[PDB]
């Protein structure tokens, strides 16, 4: 179908995917936030709560440990605003437009909750709140940081300590070097040595 | 996550190709959000992770892009030396320093449905948050991210990648991204490019970077390397790049996480598929994805070793002769082509049992004491490099097993697997076929917080991206096909009615069918 939502034409295809036809980026990014909220508001709400450490407010005490970890490792709204203030002004404005579009759907849905707020909000008895650009950064962090954050150094320290206790330091060091190597020269690589030449090493 | 980029010289049509396969689990609503973005001078179709104001998997008018997790070394742990007289003080640059104590207040929904307050206290040092504290050993562990405070700059980098119109602009965006990903590029002129993006610390040369760094001040980071030192290539001579989270380049290191970058690595499925063909097209890329999705990954290195050992003894053991025949005939997959709910090759059930037996005989004695931490290394889902080196007799630092012991393990594991199958199933491999494993698109993703109600529709388990795009960059525009399960729309009405678009891509996903990649508005209007 094809509809106009404010100043943007939205075509939703047979799979429901929205194709946004805007006259400029400001309008485009507001529509992008709006359609994502139309399609996924409860998911967005919970992803944001994940980063804020406010999941337990909805799902109870079994999420307090997770929320603790999130507040411990995360950033305050002011710290995120400082991040946003260091972007190119146009980029910051487009993230603000995206948040405005999510907010526009929130406002529409709170006005007609029986048709526009999904079952989870009814079951859990709460309303979505309005969004700011800092909340958009939180949506990025809650997932992208997962691929980067790990404590494998501490697991390694524990492996080595337990092996040293069991087998003595000399043997434990050798075992550890086979478990977690410095550099396996035979590991398959995305760039092969013959794919390009590093001039400085001389050919 | 897997990815491929094919340059002109390796492409059947002469056009660069791109394949995406981010592995972010299978949830409903999905982890991905598909969209089309069109404003003057900016036309882009694809998906990004939910909540992101940008596309990660797809194409603009000028380039296709994708990403895989880098596994590069952007988190370090610091071992803080605590004051024996005060466990909230740590020694740093010549003096005792006070930790920052914080208490956070959590509003919690009680089992009575009413609010309840819980407070928790955590600590930070100059290095970062304290993740582990051991007063009796006078040590605490803190955590530093190389990307701290630059997450918004990484968002801007990704938006710039969306707006890029050429490789210069894409590379500029890549140079600004501060977290550890691989980025892939393909354009309409046949070029491809690969970048291991991220801000990588310059570490002390006096420490072993597989372990925590002493936090006393002598071993701090000395800045961050230049982007030119990040692994990258434009138009590599072999004409393609494949990746399945594997090592970027021969001398690139990742410290504590080297366990994912060993000689035995699952990217081999993609390498094998590309090397076995001369020029490739999108249909070939799909066949390679299918292979990787259903492969028993231990086959690449361990099936030849098993066959060699059995062949040595087959003249005196007809069960070994039979297994050699069945193993050689087997295409290394656990697949269900006739949709009967059983994996098609009965010898795959033997091979699975053989592998489990072999891993346990290799390591139960020696590593049982650390199994809660080492099983995920020695039987890692990306490969089992150490096991391979031990069984094949290649050099290791420690002699885990003698050559005679290694051979005995291979044989005993075979005999025990045979005995179990004979007792529980029968004599012939067709009787051994195992029932398929299934998966559903559930309510809880890798963020470990439920975000919806899930789905109960069972589909065969696949070692596969949560979405896939197959894109050919023709001179006129990007073309191709994709799938983004379970469906576009996560809405469930208060009366229980699922959106018509909640799970209308699940059959496509399960059945290796796709929907067209839409770029030209004339096509979008008919889609
Ligand atoms: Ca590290
Ligand atoms: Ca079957």
């Amino acid at each position: 179908d094809q509809k106009k939502v404010e100043n943007v034409t939205i075509i939703r295809d047979s799979y429901g995917v929205p194709h946004l036809y805007a006259k400029n980026k400001k309008d485009l990014y507001k529509a992008y936030g709006y359609v994502m909220a139309q399609d996924r508001l409860f998911q967005l709400e919970m992803f944001r709560r994940g980063n804020e450490g406010t999941v337990s407010e909805i799902f109870g005490e079994e999420y307090v440990t997770k929320d603790e970890q999130s507040r411990r490792d995360g950033y305050s709204d002011q710290e995120i605003q400082t991040m946003l203030n260091g972007l190119d002004r146009e980029t910051k404005q487009l993230i603000e437009q995206f948040a405005e579009g999510i907010t526009a759907y929130v406002n529409e849905a709170v006005k007609a909750p029986d048709q526009k707020l999904s079952k989870e909000f009814h079951d859990y008895g709460f309303l979505p709140r309005k969004w700011k650009a800092t909340d958009v950064v939180r949506l990025y962090m809650v997932s992208m940081t997962y691929f980067m954050d790990n404590h494998q150094e501490l697991k390694n320290a524990e492996i080595l300590a337990r092996l040293e206790r069991t087998y003595g330091k000399e043997k434990a060091v050798k075992m550890f070097d086979d478990l977690v190597w410095k550099n396996d020269l035979e590991a398959p690589t995305s760039i092969q040595p013959d794919d390009q030449t590093d001039i400085k090493k001389e050919g | 996550s897997n990815a491929m980029i094919i340059g002109a010289k390796k492409s059947k049509s002469g056009n660069a190709l791109l394949f995406s396969g981010p592995q972010v689990g299978f949830v409903a609503p999905g982890f991905l959000y598909e969209v089309g973005l069109h404003s003057p001078g900016f036309d882009m179709e694809g998906s990004g992770f939910i909540g992101y104001p940008f596309i990660m998997f797809g194409a603009n008018q000028h380039l296709a892009l994708t990403a895989t997790a880098g596994y590069g070394n952007v988190t370090d742990i610091f071992e803080e030396k605590l004051n024996p007289a005060n466990s909230t003080q740590y020694f740093y640059k010549g003096k005792w320093r006070n930790m920052e104590k914080r208490t956070e207040t959590f509003i919690v929904r009680g089992e009575d449905g009413k609010s309840k307050k819980i407070e928790e206290t955590f600590f930070h040092t100059v290095h970062g948050p304290v993740i582990s504290l051991d007063k009796e050993k006078n040590v605490a562990y803190s955590k530093s991210w190389s990307f701290r405070g630059t997450e918004a700059k990484s968002i801007q980098a990704y938006m710039k990648a969306n707006w890029a119109k050429n490789v210069k602009e894409f590379q500029q965006a890549a140079s600004e991204f501060t977290m550890s990903l691989n980025w892939y590029y393909a354009d309409k002129k046949g070029n491809i490019a690969y970048y291991h993006v991220g801000k990588y610390p310059i570490r002390s040369n006096q420490i072993d970077d597989r372990f925590p760094t002493p936090g006393t001040g002598e071993y701090e980071w000395k800045g961050f390397q230049s982007f030119a030192k990040n692994p990258q290539a434009i138009n590599p001579k072999k004409g393609y790049v494949v990746n399945w989270n594997n090592k970027p380049s021969k001398y690139w290191r990742n410290g504590e996480y080297s366990i994912v970058w060993g000689k035995d690595n699952r990217v081999q499925q993609f390498i094998n598929g590309i090397e076995a063909r001369g020029k490739v097209d999108l249909k070939d890329l799909n066949e390679i994805n299918y292979t990787a999705s259903f492969a028993q990954l231990r086959t690449h290195y361990f099936k030849p070793l098993l066959i060699k050992t059995l062949e040595k003894y087959q003249s005196e053991n007809k069960e070994y002769a039979y297994l050699v025949e069945q193993l050689r005939k087997w295409n290394n997959l656990k697949e269900d082509k006739n949709h009967d709910g059983y994996y098609d090759a009965g010898v795959a059930a033997f091979f699975d049992e053989w592998w489990n037996n072999t891993h346990d005989k290799l390591f139960n004695d020696s590593l049982g004491i650390v199994s809660d931490l080492t099983r995920e290394i020695t039987d890692h889902r990306m490969g089992a490099t150490l096991a391979y080196k031990v069984l094949s007799g290649e050099p290791t630092n420690y002699q885990w097993k003698s050559k005679e012991e290694a051979e005995k393990i291979i044989l005993e594991s075979t005999d025990e697997a045979l005995a179990k199958l004979h007792k529980e199933k029968g004599e012939e491999a067709d009787k051994w076929r195992a029932p398929i494993k299934t998966m559903t698109f559930g309510a809880k993703s890798l963020i470990a917080i439920p975000h919806g109600y899930g789905s109960k529709t069972e589909i065969i388990e696949m070692n596969r991206g949560s979405e896939n795009h197959y894109i050919e960059m023709t001179p006129k525009q990007p073309e191709g096909f994709n799938v983004t399960p379970p469906g576009q729309i996560g809405f469930i009405h208060k009366d229980g009615t699922l959106s018509e678009h909640y799970e209308d891509q699940l059959s496509l996903y399960a059945n290796w069918k796709f929907k067209p990649f839409l770029f030209d508005k004339k096509d979008v209007k008919r889609a």
